């Protein structure tokens, strides 16, 4: 998982 | 204590790292019933994103210490009752997010990308609320997430070009939960690959405004396509 | 309740980066009226270092808002205000960290090392408490720094050995109070040199000593 | 500038 920053 | 001063005061606690402020400022803003201006939107955002961000962090070390200390019983007791502490912080600062989303800024939503962002954002919440929820209560708020994630992807596969960067981050973010919350890593990658494709083949949509925003969160998408079905 | 407990919050906070809690727990076990170990009184330090190194990095940001907006009022008067606000939190921490050392720590402290190591500390948040005062209170507070700082510097040099990474510490941040403080570039060098000096004999700290030389680069030059 | 830990 990589979600927005 | 009028819009524009409030609005300041956020920016400068933004420059001083200090986002309990902000987030505090862009409240009192919303409170104020109108409609958010794109610039206080992503204040606002910017703000609960580090606020909710610090503690879901703190969650994960506090909860990976806990887990690593069984057989310390005592040790483990310790850092569950932190992580519970952690927990009561995540579930105010949810219920404000959420609450604000509710009473103002769904309901002043007047044009589609400001409806999917606020819905997304609602999405986003109801995903933080339900890691720490229990049992029962879980189950409800997960459908809620569900909920108004479908709902903002709804709208935006009809009023936005899938190179959009509010779009794509409500693809993204979907995505994730699909993984994450209901283990279905299968309707994670297809709706990441679709996302990410579609946004490829309409390069051309891709304005200047948009383009550092959208490609990292494209980036995002195709590592996290990586690393699901490695 | 308990000191065991709270130790271990504490390295939970730690390792959580949330050190209000940190602080906070480490504060508790020090009203308990009983004199730290030195891993406890490493905790209490590290957790004030940051809570407090937080105020004074905003507040840095903030001032030099405040300044590059002159001309422009009342975005000024915004920056100032804010500025008061983070000097208020920075104003209580001081006094909690100066009234814990007051009543616990500097009475409690039954070796060279810790009395040492607490007036700095001392000097320390007196220093902080000073850098955001008005008028005739910056004097008087500034004088409570050179004071806790000189106070524990004839300790160190009583009682412990030059290469003492206290010792060192102290010189460090003593020499740092005549540049920054009292406008002594003369004082601030003179000292800084002089334990650098009496280190080097007894290596046969070195991140101190390189500390040192860096600060001594930058006053000169 | 420059006093100690971090």
């Amino acid at each position: 998982r990589l979600s927005n920053v | 204590m009028d819009k524009n001063e409030l609005v300041q005061k956020a920016k400068l606690a933004e420059q001083a790292e200090r986002y309990d402020d902000m987030a505090a400022c862009m409240k009192s803003v919303t409170e104020q019933g109108a409609e958010l201006s794109n610039e206080e939107r992503n204040l606002l955002s910017v703000a609960y994103k580090n606020v909710v961000g610090a503690r879901r962090s703190s969650w994960r070390v506090v909860s990976s210490i806990e887990q690593k200390t069984e057989g310390a019983e005592k040790k483990q007791q310790m850092a569950r009752e932190y992580r519970e502490k952690i927990e009561t912080e995540l579930r105010d600062i949810c219920n404000d997010v959420l609450s604000l989303l509710e009473k103002f800024l769904i309901p002043n939503a007047s044009q589609a990308e400001s409806k999917v962002f606020y819905l997304k954002m609602k999405g986003d919440y109801y995903r933080y609320l339900a890691e720490v929820a229990a049992g029962d209560d879980k189950k409800g708020i997960v459908d809620q997430s569900q909920q108004a994630y479908q709902e903002a992807f709804e709208i935006s596969k009809k009023e936005m070009q899938p190179t959009h960067p509010i779009r794509l981050g409500l693809a993204l973010n979907f995505s994730v939960f699909y993984y994450e919350i209901l283990n279905s890593p299968e309707k994670a990658c297809s709706l990441a690959k679709t996302a990410f494709d579609e946004a490829i083949a309409e390069l051309d949509t891709l304005s200047e405004e948009s383009y550092k925003d959208s490609t990292l969160i494209m980036q995002l998408l195709r590592d996290n396509l990586t690393l699901w079905t490695s």
